């Protein structure tokens, strides 16, 4: 039986995208699925075979010094140990896997054929357990599942969800509805049967455009856009009075940026007072729901022009619910001992780094 | 010297019968013969408690800002106020059918013109534009741009395409060509769902939301080149907040040193750019009226130059037009809000 | 509806027709006493939010008199709003005895479909009052009328617990949704309701209905009211393939769906082309039990109105028989402005016994009538 | 001159896209190497689904179809029959959002098609394929190549991001017609909404056979905008996308015109006769209609003889082949103009 997660001396990383190498998944697939892939791929919303709508721009994204002898970055796992957990300390280090083959973004829940995404899925989940999890259990999993088909997303937190080598559930970022939504409750309330947080990571798809007034155009766009969903999902989640349902649900926003939330929840709390007769079910005052449910992990850090600005916001925000990630092994990474101001107090960078994260993870010493 | 602008306030159009003096017949006829559907917003629902505080002057069925006396009494009263931009967000550009949309949107600047500009010179008024039609939106920049009291292009927030999109670039060419600036106004045509994950349940959600299509409206305008290929461009924020624009401002900065080559003709930062070309109004303020907190966005935001002053009128606020006063310890600063920073948009004097 | 509840008799079809689309509407307050007080006071200030930008109209709103025949309007409301005008100018007149009331409006500053607000508890809400109130208003007063209920697709949770609810009430006979949705309709989302459909031996009609969350077509918004109105038929097209396709009718092999106001004929050549396309890309659906076109006869019936006008008259027939002639079921559409007569609604040439099947026995077999 | 047979739907597969390189500029050229060369193949014929190559197809390297000209036209002209083939590349540039890189990779494919298709047969021409997210800088597309004749098309997808009648999207059409050539609607999409008016479709099957629905919508908005009285000489062919589904659009929109005509008081002619006028359709795939006695019967149900024109979509496999559609018909002067004739009103290929 694997033990607890322990963090003493090291640091928790939220986010690292390990990759499986070429058919690692085939051994926990179906054989009815495999001919499937290999007939249809892995059909998205998309007009696009093996791509997503917005490729990576230069290098596929990766750190240009991640890459294995052979295979994609994030699919070495010797590298990962080496370059990653050994070379920061990294004793909680949550897999989150946004791909079943040598690519940077494609999920597995957001196959549109969700017989297919459910059954990916949870090849996913057998493969990181056997593979990286339990063979070197710093690394523990987020599980992907079919967020747009509950009952196997349920069917999956109930299959796995108890595993010790499991620490969170894994969302996308985008949905076809806000992910206050009714339709979310039973993920919702298996996740909390299983004491099981909820990791929302970055995501293209979800069946809208990426903003909400058109396709954007240029990186620039679609990058720094990517905070928009992020912004759209804590309002959802927040106004639905989902955390008055569940009042022990927590989640975590996974690569959204952090000091955004801090105004858009100033701006809620302000537009809230005139305008709260609309929703007079809701318990608690918008923002009081951020400190018991609503986490956000650090990566890519927040640069102001004047540093100071950051331990501000991030107080703003929530200083207990900031959780430190690298994104490994993305080109946008994070090194714990450069990513924040010289300035920065002690106290907030050391729960960053470990308390925070320890927290939401239901982790101890 | 310049002149106290109030930066965003509201005609409400009483119904669209309103609009028949300013129709050709056919479209006159048609309406009434359609039994005249309202395109009223639901932007500010008239009967929830933002559409309309409660000293407001009313008409005979309750509703504030219907007429340009009313409007006028209320906002002039305390004699603080030199002039104010009206903007009608009746909802021509949720009109399908796209000559109805040209024909309506023409008729409605002609309401402005005749019952409002006409009848006091201290208001000023934004142009109401068909955006479905972007060549007739532009059409429509020129026909007005003889009248130098309307003094900006009005385009709400939520668009069909992004604002950047070469589709888009005649309004900006028109704009430009007139020296009007452009003001996004909170609004939408509702073509696709108001964010990128699906379609908010409630009002209140959709109003505090749509903050995140503004970053996207000013990523699509500055990455697709539109400050370098119309460099004179003048950008107003109306009624969108404006505490969400510094951490917007750093990640946009920081992607577009990843990402230069990209977008090789932005060749200045995203931070300067949007210092030097976005305003801002004032109203909501979202919290920057509290104690210090409009120094400490202002030295978020690295500007002293994009607060503009508005009262938002008739709407209801959680805090009120002058309330920002309490969020700074700078007499400098509220100068640039109430008089100095609107003269870059207007050239207002007393 | 599996198990009874209530001594309304069944309805009875001997001499008379069926018509399977008829439009009433609430007067003003008519729904008011069966609404929670929270509901009154959240429609009067803020109205009722749907997947528009607009308080009181939707996306389309209605051309030539609000789409009203000009002699259905009486003293007082709108068309279809005054219960004796209706049983003298529709049941009375031709002679209906069963006419399925389609209330996809609560009435009164608002006209689109309960079911479409964005508040679901509020859609609920309003679904729930118009049951109610066509229940005690129209069906029960005059039985020749029955309800198809409206539910809140959209959140199956509160459409199951009003199929519950009413369900079994002699005075309904169907479950009514909207053709437009945020997913078609064979996805998994939908299936608690099929469910609880079949438990109540009810079929599910789908009217045609603007909203849904995605533009009107499938690769943008219309702009004349040509493309609009005949843009319609696309979502019924979009909406079967999904069900059929989806292996819904394997899951559910009593389940029964009509399509209501979304013209027939398409449906023929749709049909002809996803099954030519399923002989060479079925090993996909590997699970479908059956060829696409044959679940057709058992699951998939569609109304009359409006009629399909071909040029040469002789082509409705066979295009109503290549769809499937024992599931096509008349219906008026009372009162809109291209309301049906079944007097002239068929083309002169066309078959009698046909034409008999579409006005009686076809729509009794989908009501369950016998 | 005799009209020709024309088989007027083919296509060139790319084969990664590597084989653009030598038509970039250094700057895209190194950007895309840069970017380890995503790949924008479609989804619309899945590489590996029964519908993508026929199993008499020649294959290249790596097994795949209609990637060289050297294969397309062993296959396509074995059998004498056709005179011309007009070459359609599905190559997914219209998914590219970033404007600049749509223009580069569409005049780049157009290259490709040109130096390594055209230039190697001339029996084969093609279609410009466009930048259709700049609606101006796909006339601009169009007009780069309006001077080369082997073009004899514009491509469009049959999903667009706005309705091929809105404004917006006219330079498209007054720049076909100032050059001369017919507009075709293959299926495909920019997927930029939803591919129906009611969702995703959960399988490429699903997809496939609904897509019939978004060309009633172009065609619907293409004529309601006016498009065919403010260029009276377009002339648009529905590629691969049906056609059965036509009689019953036509009659219904014909139905409500005959109320809405004040609403679009330009179209003063019926829908069913501008139709009849300006549309052609690929008989690839037949959807059934090559059964017996059922392109008699779709052919009285559209009114006009003249609106299908043959096509084998080489080197799709469907359930019916190029030839089988003379099992529907017991007519050989139909036959004679959908083989030749047809095609000649937008072509004008004689043998
Ligand atoms: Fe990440
Ligand atoms: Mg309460
Ligand atoms: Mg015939
Ligand atoms: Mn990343
Ligand atoms: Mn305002
Ligand atoms: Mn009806
Ligand atoms: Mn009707
Ligand atoms: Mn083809």
């Amino acid at each position: 039986t694997l033990p607890a997660p322990s963090v003493t001396t090291g640091i928790v990383d939220a986010d690292i995208h390990p990759v499986p190498q070429d058919g690692a998944l085939e051994p926990y697939l179906d054989d009815r699925w495999k001919k499937h892939i290999r007939e249809y791929g892995v059909r998205t919303t998309t007009g696009l075979q093996f791509i997503s709508e917005y490729p990576q721009m230069y290098g596929g994204a990766m750190r240009a010094d991640a890459w294995p002898e052979s295979g994609y970055p994030g699919s070495d796992r010797e590298l990962l140990r080496t370059q990653l957990l050994d070379k920061h300390n990294i004793q909680l280090g949550v897999l989150q896997c946004l791909a079943p083959g040598g690519q940077t973004l494609n999920p597995a829940g957001q196959a549109l054929n969700q017989e297919l995404a459910a059954a990916l899925c949870r090849a996913t989940n057998d493969w990181q357990l056997e593979h990286l999890v339990y063979p070197d259990p710093r690394m523990r999993a987020a599980i992907p599942v079919t967020f747009e088909t509950p009952d196997y997303a349920v069917a999956e937190i109930e299959r796995v969800g108890a595993d010790p080598g499991v620490v969170a559930v894994l969302g996308t970022s985008k949905t076809l509805e806000p992910l206050g939504s009714r339709k979310y409750w039973p993920i919702y309330e298996a996740s909390v049967a299983q004491n099981l947080p909820i990791q929302f990571h970055l995501s293209q798809g979800g069946g809208h455009a990426n903003t909400g007034t058109g396709w954007t155009s240029y990186h620039t766009e679609y990058h720094t856009g990517h905070v928009q969903s992020f912004q759209s999902q804590l309002l959802s989640l927040v106004l639905s009075g989902t955390f008055d349902r569940f009042p022990t649900l927590k989640v975590m926003f996974v690569e959204g940026n952090v000091a955004h939330f801090a105004p858009l929840i100033q701006r809620m709390d302000y537009t809230w007072e005139t305008l709260r007769g609309e929703l007079p079910d809701l318990q608690r005052k918008p923002s009081e729901y951020i400190r018991d449910h609503i986490w956000a992990s650090t990566q890519p850090i927040d640069e102001p022009e004047k540093p100071e600005h950051l331990a501000e916001l991030l107080e703003e925000f929530c200083g207990d619910n900031v959780v430190f990630a690298t994104d490994y092994p993305h080109f946008d990474f994070d090194d714990p001992e450069t990513a924040f101001p010289r300035s920065f107090p002690v106290d907030l960078r050391d729960k960053i780094l470990r308390g925070n994260g320890m927290r939401f993870f239901g982790v101890t010493n | 010297v310049p002149a106290v602008v109030d930066c965003d306030v509201h005609a409400v159009l009483p119904s669209p019968h309103s609009l028949i003096p300013y129709l050709d017949e056919y479209w006159a006829d048609q309406l009434v013969a359609q039994l005249a559907p309202t395109y009223e917003p639901n932007y500010h629902p008239r009967g929830s408690a933002i559409a309309q505080h409660s000293d407001a002057s009313v008409d005979e069925n309750g509703r504030a800002a219907t007429t340009a006396e009313n409007l006028v009494k209320d906002v002039f009263a305390d004699g603080f106020t030199d002039f104010a931009v009206v903007n009608c967000l009746y909802g021509v550009q949720q009109i399908h059918q796209p000559r109805r949309e040209m024909a309506h949107a023409r008729a409605l600047n002609h309401w402005i013109a005749n019952e409002w500009l006409d009848k006091d010179d201290r208001l000023r008024a934004s142009i109401v534009v068909p955006q479905g039609s972007p060549r007739a939106a532009a059409e429509e920049i020129d026909f007005w741009s003889g009248d130098k009291r309307f003094v900006q292009v009005l385009l709400l927030g939520q668009s069909e395409l992004l604002y950047g999109r070469e589709i888009n670039w005649p309004i900006w060419e028109a704009a430009e060509a007139a020296g009007l600036p452009v003001t996004l106004h909170i609004g939408g045509v509702f073509r696709q769902a108001p964010t990128s994950v699906g379609w908010p349940a409630s009002h209140l959600e959709w109003y505090v939301g749509q903050q995140s299509n503004i970053e996207a409206q000013l990523n699509s305008i500055i990455s697709e080149g539109i400050l370098q290929k119309f460099p004179k461009t003048k950008i107003l924020l109306s009624e969108l907040g404006f505490n969400w624009l510094p951490p917007f401002m750093w990640k946009f900065d920081k992607l577009w040193k990843s990402y230069r080559p990209d977008i090789p003709w932005v060749q200045e930062s995203p931070l300067e750019l949007i210092r030097e070309h976005v305003r801002v109004t004032t109203s909501p303020s979202d919290g920057a009226e509290e104690a210090g907190r409009l120094d400490s966005i202002v030295d978020r935001l690295g500007s002293d130059r994009m607060l503009v002053y508005s009262s938002d009128y008739p709407h209801k606020h959680h805090s009120g037009p002058r309330d920002i006063e309490n969020g700074t310890h700078s007499p400098e600063l509220l100068d640039r809000i109430y008089r100095r920073n609107a003269f870059d948009l207007y050239n207002l004097v007393v």
